[PDB]
């Protein structure tokens, strides 16, 4: 692992957020999701299993979400 | 130029990668960019890992463009070339004899 690493906080609370996020997802995975019945399951099912809580999780491009099954394809504007 | 009109007619060059855009909609496309559709496909082409291009040039089959006899016929009796021999008749008319 690491000898050392460098880290330093983010000042005065300015933490962006993202305006659009790109998700690419399995067949089975995918046909899951959308076989929900509304708008808001499919919101509550992304959020239970990824663990990604609105406002407080920090997502990055090109983010696997689980190994060789899903990814999260890219972000924008910010990375 | 008959035979290969034809056989573009018959080749039609039509019906390529149809459909290659796959139906990815989802419900929470809203409250933001209505031009949905342009990003996706934006994002469909920014997938691919690089322009290859790397396709057979000899899928084409050109070669199978050949003429017919009926083909042959749309000359259509085209006009001549030259009027009439009334006007170069004295052109053999003065070497009936041996040339000077």
């Amino acid at each position: 692992t690491m000898d050392f690493c460098y880290f330093e906080p983010i000042l005065d609370n300015v933490v962006p957020v993202l305006d659009s996020v790109t998700f690419l997802i399995n067949e089975q995975l995918y046909s899951k999701l959308m076989d929900l019945p509304q708008e808001m399951q499919q919101i509550q099912f992304l959020h239970y299993k990824y663990n990604i809580n609105s406002m407080e999780t920090v997502v990055h491009s090109r983010d696997i979400l689980t190994s060789g099954l899903c990814q999260i394809l890219n972000c924008s504007p910010f990375p | 130029l008959k035979s290969v009109h034809r056989w573009l007619s018959a080749a039609d060059q039509s019906e390529v990668v149809p459909g290659n855009d796959n139906i990815e909609y989802f419900s929470i496309n809203e409250h933001g960019r209505r031009e949905e559709n342009r990003l996706r496909l934006k994002t469909l082409l920014q997938q691919d890992v690089v322009h290859e291009t790397k396709t057979s040039t000899s899928a084409a089959s050109e070669l199978t463009a050949v003429v017919t006899i009926n083909d042959l016929l749309e000359a259509c009796q085209e006009t001549k070339p030259s009027i009439s021999t009334s006007e170069l008749v004295k052109l053999r008319g003065i070497y009936d004899r041996f040339q000077k």
